[PDB]
RNA sequence: GGAGUAUGGUCACAAGGCUGAAACUUAAAGGAAU
RNA sequence: ACGAUCAGAUACCGUCGUAGUCCUAACUAUAAACGAUGUCAACCAAGGAUUGGAUGAAA
RNA sequence: UUAAUA
RNA sequence: GACCUUAUAGCUCAGUGGUAGAGCACGGGAUUUAUAAUCCCGGUGUCAUCGGUUCGAUUCCGAUUAAGGUCACCA
């Protein structure tokens, strides 16, 4: 029998999410020199935002938790990524429209080091009658120097726990397009990816801090 | 002679286009030669729409759809019925 | 009594990779690093040539529903999938029967999402210029 | 047609490039359309 | 170089694979190098649309 | 899948 | 000259103490407008020539022919 020393772990995730158990995890029992805590500390789970959340108004985004310590059948997980679904990426991208892409490398307050990458479309206008829209090579460097100070300001400004909750909330992508609409018509805005480059220092009393 | 007064491309005011692959040949055509079609399609088919709908464990989660782009060389767009040969008078539409 | 191993009502993700000339129904756990039960469509076929056939892949796939109700798992995400590296993107006849085989099963099936491998840029493709003939 | 071939000249490490015939042979070769 | 197909297959199909494909320096100087349409200049029937400006109106 | 010639 | 080996259908070969198999070739029939290819069937071997062991030799043992391979050196 393969499963007959498999156990499964119960998997929580920290506090900033309503729903706290995402599932189960399973792992070897343990043997002479593999030990389960051992060996359960490096698996990323990812799972839906719309889970974490229990609403369904954020199912286009994957989170991504990895694992720090085995609290007794328990893995404590830390925020790992996140990552637009690939079916809304690809449901985005207009044909007749500009696309400005952009990314960067933001130092959080906490220590953090994260790569946050936005996407952005030229869009239409109510009165707008031909068919194209397209933007200036000028008119683009404006749009992507707006989008890259704008998101540096309230990324660097916040801790990386923070800074994810408030991704939630849509005031970065709302603020962008209402600040970008004095040069072009931004109708899309969205940040497709998030991910941490270098993982800043961390404390078993900052994750217990971190989990309830 | 000149069966078409475009060559049957699209490059106008220029000299060069970077080359795409056919997506049933491999084959090397030009990128406005290429016959491009779109395609957006549901991941489940319409028979099994029903049955994934009955037993899921999601309230009310909506089925996402595929999107991607098709180019197909001049040779395997005629075989695979993507494109049909018309009338000499009929050529010239392009709606 | 209960199956070594086994729990109580859990959560899969299943990583059916059916391509035009072969069809993998594969469950792991959420972490993916831990595979429950592992069926391809060439294990339920005995010629070459029907290991893409849509019934290999309903065969396969209540392989796959009966072990994993027997070990806890219930629920299962699905990550359809085709190899799309630089080829065609579009999944195999199979995909569709073997995620039809596994609702009809009575799974409950949560996220559907397609993970075909597009490229941000691709490497040469295998045939030359003038590709197959 | 022979033929961008032979020879002569020149360039190139080489493959080759530039210039470039004649003998002989033949009532057609060819272009657009029905 | 193998394996198929075939009457044969040194090919089309499949697997492996050297030079090459990539960068630097120097040669080579040829393409259905095509708009098969030399360069400059004047006159020249009706349109709708588009790219970059200038100039009025409409925020 | 294979299909040469008068 | 001395050693070693071989000889089987019309051509290349297998196998060989109680009935010699493969192709290619040939004949007839079928498909084709006709040929080629394709399908069906059939006919083919003095087992190189003589002796002996042989129950019985094409096989085993000698001989006569042909056919090849190697050696034929120091002076």
């Amino acid at each position: 029998e393969p499963f007959s020393k498999k156990e499964w772990y119960n998997v929580k995730v920290p506090k900033n999410f309503k729903r706290r158990t995402v599932g189960q995890i399973v792992v070897n029992k343990t043997a002479g020199t593999r030990i389960a805590s051992e060996q359960l500390k490096g698996r990323v789970v990812e799972v839906n935002l719309a889970d974490l959340m229990e609403n369904e108004k954020f199912g286009a985004y994957n989170y991504k938790f990895k694992c720090e310590d085995v609290n007794g059948k328990d893995c404590l997980m830390i925020f790992h990524g996140l990552k637009l679904t690939t079916d809304k990426l690809r449901s985005i991208v207009k044909k007749w429209c500009t696309l400005i892409e952009t990314s960067v490398d933001v130092k959080t307050t906490d220590g953090h080091l994260i790569r946050i990458f936005c996407i952005g479309f030229t869009s239409r206008k109510s009165n707008q009658i031909k068919k194209t829209s397209y933007a200036k090579s000028a008119q683009i460097k404006k749009i992507r120097k707006i989008m890259n100070n704008l998101i540096t300001k309230e990324a660097a400004s916040r801790e990386l726990t923070q800074f994810v909750d408030y991704l939630r909330e849509n005031k970065l992508p709302k603020e962008i397009v209402a600040k970008c609409s004095k040069v072009f018509s931004m109708d899309n805005v969205y940040i497709r990816k998030v991910k941490i480059l270098k993982a800043g220092k961390i404390d078993s009393l900052k994750l217990l801090d971190q989990h309830q | 002679t000149s069966k078409r007064r475009n060559n049957g491309r699209s490059k106008k005011g220029r000299g060069h286009t970077q080359n795409v692959r056919c997506s049933h040949c491999g084959r090397c055509v030009p990128k406005d030669k290429a016959i491009k079609r779109y395609q957006i399609k549901n991941i489940v088919e319409a028979a099994a729409v029903r049955d994934i709908s009955d037993n899921s464990a999601l309230t009310k989660y909506k089925l996402p759809k595929t999107y991607m782009k098709l180019e197909y060389c001049v040779s395997c767009g005629i075989h695979g019925r993507v494109v049909r040969v018309r009338s000499r008078t009929d050529r010239r539409n392009r709606l | 009594e209960v199956i070594p191993g086994s729990t109580k009502d859990a959560f899969g993700v299943a990583h059916i990779y059916a391509t035009f000339n072969d069809t993998f129904v594969h469950v792991t756990d959420i972490s993916g690093k831990e595979t429950i039960i592992r069926i391809t469509g060439g294990m339920r076929v005995k010629a070459d040539r029907d290991e893409s056939s849509p019934y290999a892949a309903m065969t396969a796939a209540q392989d796959v529903a009966k072990r994993c109700k027997d070990l806890g798992v219930t629920s299962l995400h699905i990550k359809m999938r085709g190899e799309g590296g630089v080829y065609s993107k579009t999944p195999g006849p199979g995909a569709q029967a073997a995620l039809r085989a596994l609702a009809r099963a009575n799974m409950k099936i949560g996220r559907i999402e397609d993970v075909t491998p597009i490229p941000t840029d691709c490497t040469k493709r295998k045939g030359g210029r003038r590709g197959r003939r």
